[PDB]
Protein backbone atom coordinates (compact mmCIF):
# COMPACT_ATOMS: atom_id res chain seq x y z
CA UNK A 1 2.25 -2.94 -1.05
CA UNK A 2 0.00 0.00 0.00
CA UNK A 3 1.04 3.65 -0.61
CA UNK A 4 1.75 3.86 3.12
CA UNK A 5 1.41 1.33 5.93
CA UNK A 6 0.90 -4.36 6.05
CA UNK A 7 1.66 -6.76 3.09
CA UNK A 8 -0.46 -5.83 -0.01
CA UNK B 1 -9.13 -8.72 4.69
CA UNK B 2 -7.98 -5.49 3.00
CA UNK B 3 -10.33 -3.74 0.56
CA UNK B 4 -7.93 -1.31 -1.15
CA UNK B 5 -6.65 -2.31 -4.58
CA UNK B 6 -4.36 0.74 -4.93
CA UNK B 7 -0.81 -0.68 -4.56
CA UNK B 8 2.63 -0.67 -5.99
CA UNK B 9 1.57 -3.82 -7.86
CA UNK B 10 -1.15 -1.84 -9.67
CA UNK B 11 -0.47 -0.57 -13.17
CA UNK B 12 -0.19 3.05 -13.78
CA UNK B 13 -3.44 4.08 -15.53
CA UNK B 14 -4.70 7.09 -17.48
CA UNK B 15 -6.46 8.63 -14.53
CA UNK B 16 -3.12 8.55 -12.66
CA UNK B 17 -1.61 10.67 -15.45
CA UNK B 18 -4.49 13.16 -15.18
CA UNK B 19 -4.14 13.50 -11.42
CA UNK B 20 -0.36 14.03 -11.55
CA UNK B 21 -0.33 16.72 -14.28
CA UNK B 22 -3.78 18.20 -14.98
CA UNK B 23 -5.12 18.78 -11.48
CA UNK B 24 -5.27 22.39 -10.42
CA UNK B 25 -7.00 24.20 -7.57
CA UNK B 26 -6.88 26.87 -4.94
CA UNK B 27 -6.24 26.84 -1.19
CA UNK B 28 -10.04 26.31 -0.97
CA UNK B 29 -10.08 22.91 -2.84
CA UNK B 30 -11.28 19.93 -0.80
CA UNK B 31 -7.98 18.09 -1.15
CA UNK B 32 -5.95 21.11 0.01
CA UNK B 33 -8.29 21.69 2.96
CA UNK B 34 -7.57 18.13 4.22
CA UNK B 35 -3.80 18.60 4.04
CA UNK B 36 -4.17 22.06 5.65
CA UNK B 37 -5.96 20.44 8.52
CA UNK B 38 -3.56 17.51 8.96
CA UNK B 39 -0.66 19.93 9.19
CA UNK B 40 -2.57 22.11 11.65
CA UNK B 41 -3.39 19.18 13.90
CA UNK B 42 0.19 17.83 13.93
CA UNK B 43 1.33 21.30 14.94
CA UNK B 44 -1.35 21.52 17.64
CA UNK B 45 -0.43 18.03 18.95
CA UNK B 46 3.38 18.14 19.00
CA UNK B 47 3.78 21.89 19.68
CA UNK B 48 0.58 23.06 21.55
CA UNK B 49 -0.77 19.85 23.39
CA UNK B 50 2.43 18.62 25.01
CA UNK B 51 3.23 15.46 23.07
CA UNK B 52 7.03 15.22 23.32
CA UNK B 53 9.93 13.01 24.36
CA UNK B 54 13.18 11.33 23.49
CA UNK B 55 11.98 8.96 20.77
CA UNK B 56 8.99 8.84 18.37
CA UNK B 57 8.28 6.07 15.87
CA UNK B 58 6.25 6.84 12.66
CA UNK B 59 4.43 3.67 11.60
CA UNK B 60 3.43 3.79 7.89
CA UNK B 61 5.45 6.74 6.79
CA UNK B 62 5.03 5.88 3.13
CA UNK B 63 7.35 8.06 1.02
CA UNK B 64 6.32 11.15 2.92
CA UNK B 65 7.90 13.53 5.56
CA UNK B 66 5.27 16.21 5.98
CA UNK B 67 3.92 14.23 8.97
CA UNK B 68 7.21 14.63 10.85
CA UNK B 69 7.75 18.37 10.37
CA UNK B 70 6.25 19.59 13.64
CA UNK B 71 7.21 16.32 15.31
CA UNK B 72 10.97 17.02 15.04
CA UNK B 73 10.39 20.07 17.32
CA UNK B 74 9.34 17.77 20.21
CA UNK B 75 11.44 14.64 19.75
CA UNK B 76 15.18 14.08 19.96
CA UNK B 77 15.12 10.87 17.88
CA UNK B 78 12.58 9.93 15.17
CA UNK B 79 12.34 6.53 13.52
CA UNK B 80 10.56 6.19 10.15
CA UNK B 81 9.07 2.88 9.04
CA UNK B 82 7.00 1.36 6.27
CA UNK B 83 6.40 -2.14 4.94
CA UNK B 84 7.46 -1.21 1.41
CA UNK B 85 11.13 -0.75 0.68
CA UNK B 86 10.29 1.41 -2.31
CA UNK B 87 8.79 4.02 0.12
CA UNK B 88 11.88 3.69 2.26
CA UNK B 89 14.00 4.58 -0.76
CA UNK B 90 12.18 7.91 -1.20
CA UNK B 91 12.69 8.74 2.44
CA UNK B 92 16.43 7.82 2.54
CA UNK B 93 17.01 9.78 -0.59
CA UNK B 94 15.45 12.90 0.99
CA UNK B 95 17.11 12.41 4.40
CA UNK B 96 20.52 12.31 2.69
CA UNK B 97 19.80 15.56 0.83
CA UNK B 98 20.27 13.71 -2.50
CA UNK B 99 19.35 15.72 -5.67
CA UNK B 100 16.83 13.05 -6.85
CA UNK B 101 14.84 13.66 -3.59
CA UNK B 102 11.33 15.03 -3.72
CA UNK B 103 11.03 18.75 -3.11
CA UNK B 104 9.07 19.34 0.13
CA UNK B 105 10.32 22.95 0.49
CA UNK B 106 6.81 24.43 -0.09
CA UNK B 107 5.26 22.33 2.71
CA UNK B 108 8.28 22.86 5.02
CA UNK B 109 7.94 26.60 4.63
CA UNK B 110 4.23 26.50 5.23
CA UNK B 111 4.85 24.57 8.46
CA UNK B 112 7.44 27.12 9.54
CA UNK B 113 4.81 29.94 9.16
CA UNK B 114 2.28 27.95 11.16
CA UNK B 115 4.67 27.43 14.06
CA UNK B 116 5.08 31.10 15.02
CA UNK B 117 6.87 32.08 11.83
CA UNK B 118 10.40 32.30 12.92
CA UNK B 119 12.34 29.64 11.17
CA UNK B 120 13.16 29.51 7.44
CA UNK B 121 12.88 26.19 5.51
CA UNK B 122 16.55 25.13 5.47
CA UNK B 123 16.88 25.07 9.30
CA UNK B 124 13.65 23.04 9.71
CA UNK B 125 14.85 20.46 7.15
CA UNK B 126 18.18 20.21 8.98
CA UNK B 127 16.54 19.55 12.33
CA UNK B 128 14.33 16.82 10.93
CA UNK B 129 17.37 15.35 9.19
CA UNK B 130 19.39 15.48 12.44
CA UNK B 131 16.45 13.83 14.22
CA UNK B 132 16.05 10.70 12.07
CA UNK B 133 18.77 8.08 12.62
CA UNK B 134 16.96 5.02 11.29
CA UNK B 135 14.71 3.98 8.41
CA UNK B 136 13.21 0.53 8.83
CA UNK B 137 10.84 -2.18 7.61
CA UNK B 138 7.77 -2.58 9.73
CA UNK B 139 5.19 -5.31 9.72
CA UNK B 140 2.40 -4.67 12.25
CA UNK B 141 1.02 -8.14 11.51
CA UNK B 142 3.91 -9.37 13.77
CA UNK B 143 3.96 -9.05 17.53
CA UNK B 144 7.49 -7.54 17.08
CA UNK B 145 6.76 -5.09 14.27
CA UNK B 146 10.33 -3.76 13.83
CA UNK B 147 11.47 -7.35 13.94
CA UNK B 148 14.84 -8.14 15.45
CA UNK B 149 16.04 -4.51 15.58
CA UNK B 150 16.36 -3.63 19.33
CA UNK B 151 14.75 -0.27 20.12
CA UNK B 152 14.47 1.37 23.46
CA UNK B 153 10.80 1.75 24.36
CA UNK B 154 9.38 4.84 22.76
CA UNK B 155 7.46 7.93 23.95
CA UNK B 156 5.19 8.18 20.90
CA UNK B 157 3.92 6.12 18.04
CA UNK B 158 2.57 8.17 15.10
CA UNK B 159 0.57 6.85 12.15
CA UNK B 160 -1.21 8.86 9.43
CA UNK B 161 -3.63 7.74 6.70
CA UNK B 162 -2.93 3.96 6.92
CA UNK B 163 -6.69 3.13 7.06
CA UNK B 164 -7.23 5.25 4.03
CA UNK B 165 -4.41 3.51 2.14
CA UNK B 166 -5.32 -0.15 3.02
CA UNK B 167 -9.01 -0.29 4.13
CA UNK B 168 -8.47 -3.17 6.55
CA UNK B 169 -11.31 -4.79 8.53
CA UNK B 170 -11.84 -4.08 12.20
CA UNK B 171 -9.96 -7.12 13.56
CA UNK B 172 -6.90 -6.46 11.40
CA UNK B 173 -6.78 -2.83 12.56
CA UNK B 174 -7.09 -3.92 16.21
CA UNK B 175 -4.27 -6.44 15.94
CA UNK B 176 -2.06 -3.86 14.29
CA UNK B 177 -2.66 -1.35 17.17
CA UNK B 178 -2.08 -3.99 19.82
CA UNK B 179 1.19 -4.99 18.20
CA UNK B 180 2.32 -1.29 18.10
CA UNK B 181 1.77 -1.20 21.89
CA UNK B 182 4.87 -3.35 22.15
CA UNK B 183 7.06 -0.39 20.98
CA UNK B 184 5.77 2.10 23.52
CA UNK B 185 6.52 2.81 27.20
CA UNK B 186 3.63 2.50 29.64
CA UNK B 187 1.91 5.92 29.38
CA UNK B 188 3.47 6.66 25.94
CA UNK B 189 1.41 8.45 23.29
CA UNK B 190 -0.30 7.01 20.27
CA UNK B 191 -1.12 9.67 17.63
CA UNK B 192 -3.34 8.71 14.73
CA UNK B 193 -4.72 10.78 11.87
CA UNK B 194 -6.80 9.06 9.29
CA UNK B 195 -9.99 8.85 7.29
CA UNK B 196 -13.26 7.00 8.02
CA UNK B 197 -14.77 1.53 10.12
CA UNK B 198 -16.63 4.53 11.65
CA UNK B 199 -16.16 6.60 14.78
CA UNK B 200 -17.39 3.99 17.35
CA UNK B 201 -15.30 1.21 15.83
CA UNK B 202 -12.11 3.26 15.77
CA UNK B 203 -12.59 4.09 19.47
CA UNK B 204 -13.52 0.49 20.37
CA UNK B 205 -10.49 -0.81 18.52
CA UNK B 206 -8.13 1.65 20.27
CA UNK B 207 -9.61 0.72 23.74
CA UNK B 208 -9.43 -3.03 23.07
CA UNK B 209 -5.91 -2.69 21.72
CA UNK B 210 -4.96 -1.34 25.19
CA UNK B 211 -5.06 2.50 24.97
CA UNK B 212 -6.99 5.31 26.64
CA UNK B 213 -8.22 8.09 24.37
CA UNK B 214 -7.56 11.64 25.59
CA UNK B 215 -8.60 13.51 22.39
CA UNK B 216 -10.67 12.57 19.40
CA UNK B 217 -11.90 14.95 16.69
CA UNK B 218 -13.83 14.31 13.42
CA UNK B 219 -14.50 16.35 10.27
CA UNK B 220 -16.51 10.75 4.37
CA UNK B 221 -14.53 12.25 7.36
CA UNK B 222 -10.95 12.94 8.60
CA UNK B 223 -10.29 11.98 12.27
CA UNK B 224 -7.37 12.63 14.63
CA UNK B 225 -6.70 11.14 17.98
CA UNK B 226 -4.29 11.05 20.88
CA UNK B 227 -4.24 8.26 23.38
CA UNK B 228 -1.87 6.60 25.88
CA UNK B 229 -0.82 2.99 26.33
CA UNK B 230 -1.90 1.45 29.67
CA UNK C 1 12.27 2.57 -32.10
CA UNK C 2 11.21 4.37 -28.88
CA UNK C 3 13.09 5.35 -25.78
CA UNK C 4 10.41 6.31 -23.26
CA UNK C 5 9.96 3.71 -20.52
CA UNK C 6 6.65 5.28 -19.29
CA UNK C 7 3.59 3.22 -20.33
CA UNK C 8 0.38 1.80 -18.86
CA UNK C 9 2.27 -1.41 -18.31
CA UNK C 10 4.57 0.42 -15.87
CA UNK C 11 3.71 -0.15 -12.24
CA UNK C 12 2.63 2.77 -10.04
CA UNK C 13 5.54 3.81 -7.79
CA UNK C 14 6.06 6.04 -4.74
CA UNK C 15 7.09 9.05 -6.86
CA UNK C 16 3.78 8.88 -8.79
CA UNK C 17 1.95 9.11 -5.41
CA UNK C 18 4.05 12.05 -4.30
CA UNK C 19 3.45 13.87 -7.49
CA UNK C 20 -0.30 13.46 -7.20
CA UNK C 21 -0.67 14.85 -3.72
CA UNK C 22 2.46 16.69 -2.53
CA UNK C 23 3.72 18.51 -5.62
CA UNK C 24 3.39 22.23 -4.97
CA UNK C 25 5.39 25.47 -5.35
CA UNK C 26 8.02 25.71 -8.05
CA UNK C 27 7.72 22.30 -9.79
CA UNK C 28 3.94 22.76 -10.05
CA UNK C 29 4.04 26.45 -10.99
CA UNK C 30 6.18 25.44 -13.96
CA UNK C 31 3.53 22.94 -15.08
CA UNK C 32 0.67 25.45 -14.74
CA UNK C 33 2.81 27.90 -16.70
CA UNK C 34 3.71 25.42 -19.41
CA UNK C 35 0.02 24.58 -19.76
CA UNK C 36 -1.13 28.17 -19.74
CA UNK C 37 1.26 28.84 -22.60
CA UNK C 38 -0.08 25.91 -24.67
CA UNK C 39 -3.63 27.05 -24.10
CA UNK C 40 -2.81 30.58 -25.19
CA UNK C 41 -1.08 29.21 -28.23
CA UNK C 42 -4.02 27.04 -29.31
CA UNK C 43 -6.17 30.06 -28.75
CA UNK C 44 -3.90 32.08 -31.01
CA UNK C 45 -3.77 29.38 -33.68
CA UNK C 46 -7.48 28.48 -33.77
CA UNK C 47 -9.31 31.71 -32.82
CA UNK C 48 -6.92 34.45 -34.02
CA UNK C 49 -5.01 33.07 -37.00
CA UNK C 50 -8.09 31.52 -38.65
CA UNK C 51 -7.08 27.86 -38.61
CA UNK C 52 -10.67 26.66 -39.01
CA UNK C 53 -12.98 24.40 -41.00
CA UNK C 54 -15.40 21.50 -40.87
CA UNK C 55 -13.28 18.64 -39.56
CA UNK C 56 -10.37 18.41 -37.13
CA UNK C 57 -8.69 15.15 -36.11
CA UNK C 58 -6.64 15.10 -32.88
CA UNK C 59 -3.88 12.45 -33.18
CA UNK C 60 -2.71 11.05 -29.86
CA UNK C 61 -5.30 12.76 -27.67
CA UNK C 62 -4.29 10.72 -24.61
CA UNK C 63 -6.87 10.96 -21.72
CA UNK C 64 -6.89 14.71 -22.19
CA UNK C 65 -9.31 17.34 -23.60
CA UNK C 66 -7.41 20.56 -22.86
CA UNK C 67 -6.07 20.62 -26.42
CA UNK C 68 -9.52 20.78 -27.96
CA UNK C 69 -11.03 23.56 -25.85
CA UNK C 70 -10.24 26.42 -28.25
CA UNK C 71 -10.43 24.13 -31.34
CA UNK C 72 -14.17 23.44 -30.84
CA UNK C 73 -14.94 27.12 -31.46
CA UNK C 74 -13.44 26.81 -35.00
CA UNK C 75 -14.32 23.29 -36.10
CA UNK C 76 -17.83 21.89 -36.53
CA UNK C 77 -16.59 18.37 -35.83
CA UNK C 78 -13.68 16.91 -33.94
CA UNK C 79 -12.42 13.34 -33.97
CA UNK C 80 -10.30 12.24 -30.96
CA UNK C 81 -7.84 9.38 -31.43
CA UNK C 82 -5.16 7.48 -29.56
CA UNK C 83 -3.50 4.06 -29.83
CA UNK C 84 -4.30 3.13 -26.22
CA UNK C 85 -7.77 1.93 -25.47
CA UNK C 86 -7.42 2.87 -21.80
CA UNK C 87 -6.94 6.51 -22.93
CA UNK C 88 -10.02 6.30 -25.14
CA UNK C 89 -12.08 4.97 -22.20
CA UNK C 90 -11.01 7.96 -20.01
CA UNK C 91 -11.96 10.42 -22.72
CA UNK C 92 -15.33 8.64 -23.12
CA UNK C 93 -16.16 8.95 -19.42
CA UNK C 94 -15.86 12.71 -19.83
CA UNK C 95 -17.58 13.05 -23.20
CA UNK C 96 -20.62 11.08 -21.96
CA UNK C 97 -20.48 13.26 -18.80
CA UNK C 98 -20.24 10.39 -16.32
CA UNK C 99 -19.65 11.43 -12.71
CA UNK C 100 -16.53 9.20 -12.39
CA UNK C 101 -14.89 11.43 -15.03
CA UNK C 102 -12.02 13.76 -14.41
CA UNK C 103 -12.82 17.31 -13.48
CA UNK C 104 -11.47 19.76 -16.16
CA UNK C 105 -13.13 22.93 -14.59
CA UNK C 106 -10.11 24.96 -13.87
CA UNK C 107 -8.74 24.29 -17.36
CA UNK C 108 -12.13 25.08 -18.86
CA UNK C 109 -12.41 28.30 -16.81
CA UNK C 110 -8.94 29.37 -17.93
CA UNK C 111 -9.85 28.97 -21.62
CA UNK C 112 -13.15 30.89 -21.15
CA UNK C 113 -10.99 33.63 -19.58
CA UNK C 114 -8.69 33.65 -22.66
CA UNK C 115 -11.74 34.07 -24.91
CA UNK C 116 -12.98 37.27 -23.17
CA UNK C 117 -15.53 35.42 -21.00
CA UNK C 118 -18.12 35.25 -23.86
CA UNK C 119 -19.17 31.98 -22.30
CA UNK C 120 -19.30 30.28 -18.91
CA UNK C 121 -17.71 26.84 -18.14
CA UNK C 122 -20.64 24.52 -18.62
CA UNK C 123 -21.65 26.05 -21.94
CA UNK C 124 -18.09 25.51 -23.17
CA UNK C 125 -17.99 21.88 -22.07
CA UNK C 126 -21.25 21.48 -23.97
CA UNK C 127 -19.82 22.93 -27.14
CA UNK C 128 -16.87 20.53 -26.95
CA UNK C 129 -19.03 17.45 -26.30
CA UNK C 130 -21.33 18.37 -29.20
CA UNK C 131 -18.30 18.80 -31.48
CA UNK C 132 -16.70 15.42 -30.74
CA UNK C 133 -18.52 12.79 -32.86
CA UNK C 134 -16.12 9.86 -32.77
CA UNK C 135 -13.47 8.39 -30.51
CA UNK C 136 -11.15 6.13 -32.57
CA UNK C 137 -8.15 3.90 -32.16
CA UNK C 138 -5.21 5.15 -34.27
CA UNK C 139 -1.97 3.58 -35.34
CA UNK C 140 0.35 5.97 -37.13
CA UNK C 141 2.83 3.26 -38.22
CA UNK C 142 0.12 2.18 -40.70
CA UNK C 143 -0.56 3.82 -44.08
CA UNK C 144 -4.19 4.22 -42.88
CA UNK C 145 -3.84 5.23 -39.30
CA UNK C 146 -7.57 4.83 -38.65
CA UNK C 147 -7.88 1.34 -40.19
CA UNK C 148 -11.16 0.34 -41.83
CA UNK C 149 -12.88 3.51 -40.45
CA UNK C 150 -13.31 5.96 -43.35
CA UNK C 151 -13.47 9.71 -42.74
CA UNK C 152 -13.60 12.47 -45.20
CA UNK C 153 -10.24 14.21 -45.44
CA UNK C 154 -9.80 16.66 -42.57
CA UNK C 155 -9.16 20.40 -42.61
CA UNK C 156 -6.66 20.09 -39.79
CA UNK C 157 -4.76 17.47 -37.90
CA UNK C 158 -3.64 18.37 -34.42
CA UNK C 159 -1.04 16.55 -32.38
CA UNK C 160 0.03 17.37 -28.89
CA UNK C 161 3.07 16.17 -26.84
CA UNK C 162 3.58 12.86 -28.58
CA UNK C 163 7.34 13.17 -29.15
CA UNK C 164 7.62 13.81 -25.45
CA UNK C 165 5.51 10.75 -24.47
CA UNK C 166 7.32 8.17 -26.57
CA UNK C 167 10.72 9.65 -27.62
CA UNK C 168 10.71 8.19 -31.11
CA UNK C 169 13.78 8.29 -33.34
CA UNK C 170 13.57 10.65 -36.26
CA UNK C 171 12.57 8.27 -39.09
CA UNK C 172 9.85 6.80 -36.97
CA UNK C 173 8.58 10.36 -36.42
CA UNK C 174 8.92 11.30 -40.10
CA UNK C 175 7.00 8.22 -41.28
CA UNK C 176 4.24 8.77 -38.74
CA UNK C 177 3.92 12.39 -39.94
CA UNK C 178 3.53 11.09 -43.51
CA UNK C 179 0.99 8.45 -42.56
CA UNK C 180 -1.06 11.23 -40.86
CA UNK C 181 -1.03 13.20 -44.13
CA UNK C 182 -3.33 10.54 -45.59
CA UNK C 183 -6.09 11.89 -43.24
CA UNK C 184 -5.63 15.48 -44.31
CA UNK C 185 -6.97 17.30 -47.35
CA UNK C 186 -4.37 18.84 -49.67
CA UNK C 187 -3.54 22.27 -48.30
CA UNK C 188 -4.88 21.25 -44.89
CA UNK C 189 -3.24 22.31 -41.65
CA UNK C 190 -0.97 20.27 -39.45
CA UNK C 191 -0.62 21.80 -35.98
CA UNK C 192 2.01 20.26 -33.67
CA UNK C 193 2.84 21.23 -30.11
CA UNK C 194 5.62 19.26 -28.45
CA UNK C 195 8.89 19.11 -26.44
CA UNK C 196 12.21 19.98 -28.10
CA UNK C 197 17.06 19.57 -32.99
CA UNK C 198 14.75 22.34 -33.98
CA UNK C 199 16.03 21.59 -37.52
CA UNK C 200 15.59 17.86 -37.01
CA UNK C 201 11.89 18.42 -36.38
CA UNK C 202 11.76 20.84 -39.28
CA UNK C 203 13.43 18.37 -41.65
CA UNK C 204 11.11 15.57 -40.54
CA UNK C 205 8.02 17.70 -41.27
CA UNK C 206 9.34 18.78 -44.71
CA UNK C 207 10.30 15.23 -45.68
CA UNK C 208 6.86 13.97 -44.54
CA UNK C 209 5.33 16.17 -47.21
CA UNK C 210 4.44 19.47 -45.53
CA UNK C 211 5.40 23.12 -45.82
CA UNK C 212 6.16 24.91 -42.57
CA UNK C 213 4.26 28.20 -42.15
CA UNK C 214 5.31 29.07 -38.62
CA UNK C 215 7.62 27.66 -35.99
CA UNK C 216 7.92 29.06 -32.47
CA UNK C 217 9.52 28.25 -29.15
CA UNK C 218 7.13 28.80 -26.17
CA UNK C 219 12.03 23.52 -24.75
CA UNK C 220 8.39 23.48 -25.80
CA UNK C 221 7.66 24.23 -29.49
CA UNK C 222 4.66 24.99 -31.62
CA UNK C 223 4.37 24.61 -35.35
CA UNK C 224 1.80 25.17 -38.04
CA UNK C 225 2.39 23.50 -41.40
CA UNK C 226 0.43 22.77 -44.54
CA UNK C 227 0.00 19.56 -46.44
CA UNK C 228 1.60 19.65 -49.88
CA UNK D 1 2.65 25.69 0.46
CA UNK D 2 0.01 22.95 0.85
CA UNK D 3 -1.94 23.10 -2.48
CA UNK D 4 -2.03 23.61 -6.20
CA UNK D 5 -2.30 26.20 -7.90
CA UNK D 6 -1.53 30.95 -7.44
CA UNK D 7 1.26 28.72 -6.12
CA UNK D 8 2.18 27.91 -2.51
CA UNK E 1 0.88 2.24 -25.04
CA UNK E 2 2.38 5.60 -24.20
CA UNK E 3 0.53 8.10 -22.03
CA UNK E 4 -0.53 9.74 -25.28
CA UNK E 5 0.19 8.76 -28.89
CA UNK E 6 2.08 4.06 -31.49
CA UNK E 7 2.25 0.55 -29.89
CA UNK E 8 4.41 0.56 -26.72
Amino acid sequence: GFFRGWPC
Amino acid sequence: GFTSKDTYLSHFNPRDYLEKYYKFGSRHSAESQILKHLLKNLFKIFCLDGVKGDLLIDIGSGPTIYQLLSACESFKEIVVTDYSDQNLQELEKWLKKEPAAFDWSPVVTYVCDLEGNRVKGPEKEEKLRQAVKQVLKCDVTQSQPLGAVPLPPADCVLSTLCLDAACPDLPTYCRALRNLGSLLKPGGFLVIMDALLGREAVEAAVKEAGYTIEWFEVIEGLFSLVARKL
